[PDB]
């Protein structure tokens, strides 16, 4: 099925709420669950991570010891206990699953999201382009520049490309060299033999509209890039 | 016959024990692995024998010249090692006997009780009880200076406030917990193991099965026999020296050496016995 | 009578084929294969000791990208592994604990198994759900499955203990062609690089080549002293690699059409359970029953070196698609990657 | 009994009427593959430390 | 190394934990191999606790798990798959004692007793079964108590030399079965005379597997 998010609404500053993810219809006990938020006028950012069976719990550097992420394997649910809800946390929260093995597809599903509104040496990558005007059927490239290299001795670059349609949830795109996502047309083709990133999109359609997001998974936190709205 | 035999025993028994324990440790490190529930007991027994063989020249150097030019810290250390090592050797030799009884007499509970995790957790429990008694020894032991020879003679540090009463209330308690309960449990485990080895239809006798079971019974009986004849005279002799009073004489100097030589010979031939007669080790030796 | 007439016809046909194949005996292989520069000794060492199983291993198959590695064992679990990091990917809980064959699809989406349950269960690695799910359960064999090699995502070729080889599909699950003609139980199955032909070996000490498209046999290679247990192709695609239960690795062709030779060796009297190949074809590797493997120089008919390392008999053996490292699988619940 | 014998006869006849086949050409094309593809072999030729990525 | 690699090795180690935990239930399990002759009482011993190969049924008697390896449906030869049962704890045979009169009940070419003897010699002197216990059963002996009242026992074994009774024939079949073993120094044969509706044979099987696991516990300590 889909990852369904519960709770939300206006909350007092610094108080507590009841935020959870009542998700079902998926093999929950094998996924390295995540939590990703985004501001109403700003892009995505990672806020939490737990592995399968709560083996390893990570956090962003700005949320260390501030939120509590926990899983429940028999009910296939996903909790998020809050503490000291500042007005800076006025953001809507997504639930993301990620499987982790050789040739796997992490961040391959995103929930519909829940709205949390507060009432009264990290690697940095960014996209220079924003609000790019596009026309259907035209080849539109993308640009992302990272501060540190992502290659290894094995030869694996850890770039992740995403897409958020307007009024929807983010999806997945290229994440390796010539390795797309599921339910994605084959026109997309990521490139970049270094720390520069480019999507060689062959043709553009009406469904290829939204905001692209540049990601890494080499180190934590898994901070995103800047927004790149491919509007018409 | 005293001053020429000390060098002979300190050479022969110590080199036999050290060589045997080193060979057993080498073959258990590079010939087999930590798989079965008895391999861990063999490994702990080999380490215990190696440690008590290491303390043998330490006790020989204080047997000769009658005094220690070492230091109170390492005298406390060797007293703690001596107590700890003897206790853990006794409690491994009894826990493996209980393992044999629950393996042969009990068919149902052995499958859920003889896992390596349970075997190692019982080994850790008995070794930490031995460590608790050893830390009690290290906080009650120490050193003292004799007033008749005017030499320093480190032993247990129990003053006249505890009198003879606390000395006997510790000594008879460790005597029963090291020679009454251990011998009683090993006897009532092994004789019941033999009695329920006779009862089952298999192994109860043929042209070869009866001979093999007689060899097994003779092996376990000679293990019990060497344990009894190597830890009996020390315990009863020092209990005679304990209780009220018997004192010592010219006989008590030579007999002390010839009686701790029984324990050191036990330490020398125990890895020899177990590894050289344990024929799985012989099979994997080639 | 008519029975005597058909017996006389069978005797006349046997005499006819004997005379024809005696007249067709023309050449050999020893001088041609020994007219080359001598091959030096090969001394490999274990580089990744693959462990994690706790039961007896009979089968393995390499990955699509020469990286993944499937392993079948009697623990009721099929485990797909990683060659470099010595990691593992999935655990497939087998409904039947008796598996003696397994194969990894060339697309990597599917894995198959089989054994004494006389059915073939085809699994699905790639799923939206995080698990491994059975796609099709192939039924229709009355014998133990010996090999389950894959042509593509649909066509799976399954050997079995009902003395017949089979070709299946996925969308219907019904066997299309039946390869009848082996008297004994087929023990192993080897395809061809062009994916049009495949060979087999059974208890009748014969190796027969089958055309997959027509569903009929094309060749026969018999005259051996025991059951052929190991078969393998050539990278050229026109040669056999027969392994039997008399420590003999004979080399035949898919093109010589009668016979090449009856190779033998004297120092080993055990059996052969798996035979694999090499990229250049100069060297042959075989899994033996006396607890090791032998590096066979296929040209000079020599041994480059006794490549031991296993404590029990090497049941299964496989070589990567690029020939970068071999991998043996024995009864010690271990795999031994050598290069 | 009868159908098995007839199937064996027709299978042997189908084996008999094959094209003009010969053995030393089956040796020759195999030797052509042996000579042509003889260098790309980490099994025989010792691959450098850049290859053999089991580390 | 990397976050994907760290999560991959932790997932792999979790699957090793799963293989350890689920695979340590094999030590508790006491698997049994069942084979012999068809129609001789295999269904009777099944009914006392779509696959055309091995049929499995699960039952637990007095805190001990068992596995039923009904391998009778494997119509092929037994040479190339009997090696899958090296480590089976016990082997159960079911050969009919009511077998001296009827020769095959399908044709007239041999005796089912001779086939049972040949199979027993094949899988008792086997190189792969030199240390495995046998719980050989002489079943349906209740029906054996009527066919011996009329038909003499010399029709199958011409070495009787006595009055045709039950105990002499049973002892003769016992002598002809318990001599095929090459060595009793390592093997015991747990022969029990049972019937079609005879109960309490499960405790006989339990005692036999008890004896073989006690010899196993003598084996693993290394002294035996
Ligand atoms: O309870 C115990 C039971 C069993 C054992 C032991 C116990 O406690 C120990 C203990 N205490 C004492 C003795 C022992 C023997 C022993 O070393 C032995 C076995 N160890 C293991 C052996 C292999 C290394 C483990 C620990 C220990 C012997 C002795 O009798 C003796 C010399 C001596 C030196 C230092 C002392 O501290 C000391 C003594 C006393 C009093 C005076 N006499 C001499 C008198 C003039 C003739 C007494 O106190």
């Amino acid at each position: 099925v889909q990852l369904v998010e519960s709770g939300g609404g206006l909350v007092q500053p610094g108080g507590s709420r009841k935020l959870s993810c009542s998700a079902s219809g998926f093999a929950f006990s094998s996924f390295g669950m995540h939590w990703v938020r985004q501001a109403p006028e700003k892009g995505l950012e990672w806020v939490a991570y737990i592995s399968s069976g709560s083996g390893t719990i990570y956090y962003a550097d700005t949320v260390k010891g501030r939120f509590t992420i926990s899983r429940d394997d028999p009910k296939n649910t996903l909790f998020l206990q809050m503490t000291s809800l500042r007005s800076e946390d006025t953001a809507m929260y997504y639930c993301v699953r990620s499987i982790y093995y050789y040739g796997s597809s992490p961040f391959d599903f995103w929930g519909q999201g829940t709205t949390l509104t507060v009432s009264s040496s990290d690697i940095v990558m960014t996209q220079a382009t924003s609000s790019v005007p596009v026309t259907p059927g035209e080849s539109v490239s993308i640009s992302c520049r990272s501060s540190k290299s992502l290659l290894h001795s094995n030869g694996n670059t850890y770039l992740y490309w995403f897409l958020q349609r307007p009024g929807q949830s983010p999806q997945l795109l290229i994440y390796r060299m010539s390795n797309l996502a599921s339910g994605v047309p084959d026109r997309f083709s990521g490139s970049g033999s270094g720390t520069a990133f480019t999507l060689t999109i062959s043709r553009l359609e009406a469904e290829d509209v939204g905001v692209y997001y540049c990601m890494q998974h080499l180190e934590y936190p898994l901070t995103f890039g800047a927004g790149t709205k491919l509007e018409l | 016959a005293i001053p020429v035999i000390i060098t002979a025993v300190y050479s022969v028994v110590f080199v036999v024990g050290l060589v045997g324990n080193s060979l057993v440790m080498f073959v258990i490190i590079r010939y087999t692995k930590m798989k079965t529930a008895t391999n861990i007991y063999i490994f702990n027994l080999a380490l215990a024998d190696a440690l008590v063989t290491t303390t043998m020249p330490f006790q020989s150097t204080v047997y000769l010249m009658n005094s220690w030019p070492f230091g109170d810290v390492l005298c406390k250390i060797v007293i703690s090692i001596d107590y700890y090592n003897m206790f853990t050797s006794i409690f491994t030799l009894t826990m493996m006997s209980v393992d044999r009884y629950i393996a042969v007499c009990h068919p149902v509970k052995a499958l859920d009780f003889r896992t390596p995790l349970k075997a190692k957790i019982i080994n850790i429990c008995i070794w930490l009880l031995s460590s608790s008694v050893g830390i009690s020894a290290i906080v009650l032991g120490g050193t003292k200076v004799r007033e008749d020879v005017d030499v320093i003679e480190c032993s247990l540090q129990f003053p006249d406030d505890d009198y003879s009463w606390w000395d006997l209330f510790m000594k008879i308690c460790v005597f029963i917990f090291a020679f009454v309960i251990p011998v009683l449990i090993i006897i009532v485990c092994y004789t019941l193991m033999i009695l329920r080895l006779k009862s089952v239809r298999l192994l109860s006798g043929s042209r070869e099965k009866d001979r093999n079971l007689r060899r097994i019974t003779r092996l376990v009986l000679v293990v019990v026999a060497v344990f009894v004849v190597c830890w009996t005279p020390i315990h009863i002799f020092i209990l005679v020296e304990a209780l009220g009073s018997t004192s010592h004489s010219t006989a008590a100097l030579s007999s002390y050496y010839f009686c701790i030589a029984l324990g050191y010979t036990n330490s020398s031939l125990n890895p020899i016995l177990y590894a050289f007669l344990d024929e799985n080790f012989k099979r994997c030796f080639r | 009578s008519e029975l005597d007439q058909l017996r006389q016809e069978a005797e006349q046909l046997k005499n006819q084929i004997r005379d024809a194949r005696k007249a067709c005996a023309d050449a050999t292989l020893s001088q041609i294969t020994n007219n080359i520069d001598p091959v030096g000794r090969i001394q490999m060492r274990t580089r990744r000791t693959l462990r994690g199983h706790l039961a007896k291993i009979y089968a393995m198959h390499w990955g699509t990208d020469s990286r993944l590695l499937v392993s079948a064992s009697q623990d009721g679990k099929l485990i797909i592994w990683d060659s470099y990091t010595t990691n593992k990917v999935h655990a497939i809980p087998l409904r039947s604990s008796w598996v003696m064959t397994c194969a990894y699809a060339p697309s990597g989406n599917y894995v198959a198994c089989g054994g004494l349950d006389n059915i073939c269960s085809i699994y699905n690695l790639k799923t939206r759900e995080g698990n491994v799910r059975v796609s099709r359960e192939l039924a229709g064999h009355t014998g133990y499955l010996s090999c389950c090699r894959f042509l593509d995502d649909n066509q799976i070729v399954t050997s079995s203990g009902d003395t017949t080889c089979a070709l299946w599909d996925i969308e219907t699950g019904q066997q299309t062609t039946t390869f009848t003609g082996h008297t004994g139980d087929v023990m192993s199955l080897s395809l061809a690089p062009d994916t049009r032909l495949f060979v087999s070996g059974a208890c009748d000490a014969s190796a027969k080549l089958w055309d997959v498209r027509e569903g009929m046999c094309r060749q026969t290679f018999t005259g051996h002293e025991s059951d052929i247990n190991a078969i393998c192709f050539f990278p050229n695609g026109n040669a056999f690699a027969t392994g039997s239960d008399d420590a003999t690795c004979r080399l035949f062709d898919l093109r010589a059409d009668q016979e090449l030779m009856t190779y033998s060796h004297d120092n080993i009297i055990c059996g052969i359970t798996s035979v694999s190949f090499s990229k250049s074809g100069r060297l042959l590797l075989a899994g033996y029953d006396d607890f090791n493997c032998n590096v066979w120089d296929a040209l000079k008919a020599d041994r480059a070196g006794v490549l031991a390392g296993h404590d029990n008999r090497v049941s299964c053996l496989g070589v990567t698609d690029d020939g970068m490292a071999v991998a043996t699988g024995s009864w010690d619940s271990f795999l031994k990657i050598w290069n | 009994s009868i159908a098995q014998a007839r199937k064996l006869v027709e299978q042997l006849k189908m084996e008999a009427n094959i094209d003009r086949i010969k053995v030393s050409k089956a040796a020759a094309d195999l030797m052509a593959y042996c000579e042509a593809h003889a260098k790309e072999d980490p099994l025989l030729t010792p691959v450098p430390a850049s290859e053999n990525p089991f580390r | 190394l990397s976050a994907e690699d760290k999560a991959a090795v932790e997932r792999s180690k979790m699957i090793d934990r799963n293989l350890r935990e689920d695979g340590e239930k094999a030590a508790r399990e006491v698997k049994l191999l069942l084979l012999g002759a068809g129609e001789s009482g295999k269904s009777t011993i099944v009914k006392q606790m779509k696959t055309t190969g091995i049929v499995e049924t699960h039952f637990t008697f007095k805190d001990l798990h068992f596995k039923m390896f009904d391998v009778g449906g494997q119509r092929s030869e037994r040479k190339k798959w009997i090696h899958c049962f090296e480590g089976v704890t016990a082997i159960i045979f079911c050969v009919a004692l009511s077998d001296y009169d009827l020769v095959l009940a399908e044709d007239e070419e041999m005796n089912r007793m001779h086939e049972s003897m040949k199979l027993f010699d094949s899988i008792c002197n086997n190189k792969w079964f030199t240390d495995t216990s046998i719980i050989l059963f002489l079943n349906k002996k209740d029906l054996f108590e009527e066919k011996i009242k009329k038909s003499p026992l010399t029709i199958c074994y011409p070495e009787y030399a006595g009055s045709n009774t039950y105990e002499e024939a049973a002892a003769y079949i016992q002598c002809q079965f318990e001599d095929l073993n090459k060595r009793k120094d390592t093997k015991e044969i747990y022969t029990h005379f049972t019937c079609a509706t005879d109960t309490k044979n499960v405790q006989f099987v339990f005692d036999a597997v008890t004896d073989v696991i006690i010899k196993n516990n003598l084996k693993d300590c290394g002294l035996f």
